């Protein structure tokens, strides 16, 4: 009875991964990220893929 | 009295009203953040002791002269995003909104 | 007393893969040059990437278009991986208009003056309704490293129309770099090493040009080592006092106390300003009144005072 009009507004935001975020495998091993290393600083095999 | 949703919000400039249509609701897909206005809702105020200073105020500025307060929906601080959908609903008997 | 590597036997496995060979190298320079080159190639290589999109009937990334099978987010993700080359321009606009059935590929992009599509079998969307059409405008820029769409705020100087969709920018043509060191065929020398660098790109950058640019970057960075050596602001302040329109009796007393700027005046507390000669209690209110007329209350503390 009191209300004459209802307005509903939806917002969407894309959260990207960052150090504080929490990541875990499905074997109980969980952790928080610590650093976002550059591509060239990661270990690579003899084929050069990091 | 009754609360009206209008695009014209007293005391608020044109820049904040850039993302509001002629009906007072943000455009679909508008990217908002901080505290930008999403809907412009106006709350009326009671005034019945008509005083001459209010007469001068009413003469210089508009017929409302910003007598009615505004209580508009603003994005809560620290929230950002793009508007996806608006789901305005209206009561039976009341005139249909533009959107 | 040192041999200089020469780029010989550049061999092109495929339009993307490449091998670059440096024949003469000393005993240990192979690994040093290989790692420096690989880090430079993977870190910073100029490239071209899609920065923004604008489809006709789209409004935001989280919508759908009638007749297309992929969502707009999927279309943007497909466009992100598209690779181009442009000569002498950094702000190219590519128009894509296609109506019909089946996939829409990079091949049907309207042929610009000098915009090379490396892979024209790169599908980006599908059309399923017969009387359905897709029309879009894609902006391609030239950059150096990864730049998220969110970080760039300088583009917000001029307002953007509702519908200009921002995509992330990669800007890096090189995808994978590896290298190896083997024995050279130089028989007269005692023992020399040969370096081979295998590259996998998006087809944008010439391998020889990429190695040349990386070597240039390394030399430019090292050039700074070859010669070490090396062994009151807010405008209302700092103005003359002769703008507050004081009284005649206050003109001489302010000058008598060597107060010639507005800023130096606001630092004098009331308790000692009253001890000044022939100040006047009522005249002390006048200077406070005109000083408060600009928003400055008497008694602030600053940190320094330049002559200006």
């Amino acid at each position: 009875p009191g209300v004459l009009k209802i307005v509903k507004v939806y917002l969407a935001v894309k959260r990207r991964i960052q150090p504080g975020d929490k990541m875990a495998g499905r074997h109980g091993n969980k952790g928080v990220i610590s650093k976002i290393n550059p591509i060239e600083d990661m270990p690579y095999d003899e084929n050069g893929t990091p | 009295g009754p609360e009206e949703i209008t695009a014209d919000i007293p005391n608020v400039g044109e820049a904040a009203l850039s993302k509001l249509d002629e009906s007072g609701i943000v455009y679909i897909g508008a990217e908002v953040t901080g505290g930008d206005i999403l809907v412009g809702k106006v709350t009326p105020k009671g005034e019945t002791q008509l005083t001459p200073e209010e007469k001068l105020l009413r003469a210089i500025f508009g017929e409302k002269a910003s007598d009615v307060k505004d209580s508009s929906l603003r994005v809560p601080n620290g929230v950002s995003g793009t508007v996806i959908d608006v789901q305005v609903f209206t009561r039976d008997g009341v005139e249909k909104d533009k959107r | 007393e040192f041999l200089k590597p020469r780029l010989v036997d550049i061999e092109q496995v495929s339009s993307t893969h490449a091998k670059v060979t440096l024949e003469p190298l000393e005993r240990g320079f192979g690994h040093t040059l290989g790692n420096a080159l690989r880090r430079i190639l993977l870190s910073s290589m100029p490239g071209c990437a899609v920065t923004e999109v604008e489809i006709d009937g789209v409004l935001h990334e989280y919508s759908t278009k009638e007749g297309v099978q992929e969502d707009i987010l999927e279309i943007l993700l497909n466009l992100k991986g598209l690779a181009v080359r442009v000569q002498g321009k950094d702000e190219v606009i590519l128009t894509l208009n296609k109506s019909g059935i089946g996939p829409v590929t990079a091949a049907d992009i309207t042929h610009d003056g000098d915009v090379e599509i490396v892979k024209p079998q790169h599908v980006i969307c599908h059309l399923t309704d017969e009387n359905a059409s897709i029309s879009m405008r894609i902006k391609v820029q030239r950059g150096r490293g990864y730049v998220p769409a969110s970080t760039r705020i300088h583009s917000e100087e001029d307002e953007r129309p509702i519908g200009r969709l921002l995509v992330d920018a990669c800007y890096s043509p090189v995808e994978r770099i590896a290298y190896n060191v083997e024995a050279a065929r130089v028989e007269q020398r005692t023992d020399l090493d040969k370096l081979v660098i295998e590259m996998e790109t998006n087809g944008t950058i010439d391998p020889e040009e990429a190695i040349r640019r990386a070597a240039t970057i390394l030399a430019e960075q090292l050039e700074a080592f070859v010669d070490l050596r090396d062994v009151e602001f807010d405008p209302i302040l700092l103005r003359p006092v002769d703008d507050l329109e004081l009284t005649v009796r206050s003109a001489n007393c302010l000058k008598a106390e060597a107060i010639h700027y507005i800023g130096d005046l606001v630092q004098r507390t009331e308790v000692e300003l009253l001890k000044t000669p022939n100040l006047g209690k009522k005249s002390l209110t006048e200077i406070k009144d005109v000083l408060a007329s600009r928003g400055l209350s008497l008694g602030m503390r600053l940190e320094n005072w330049p002559p200006a």
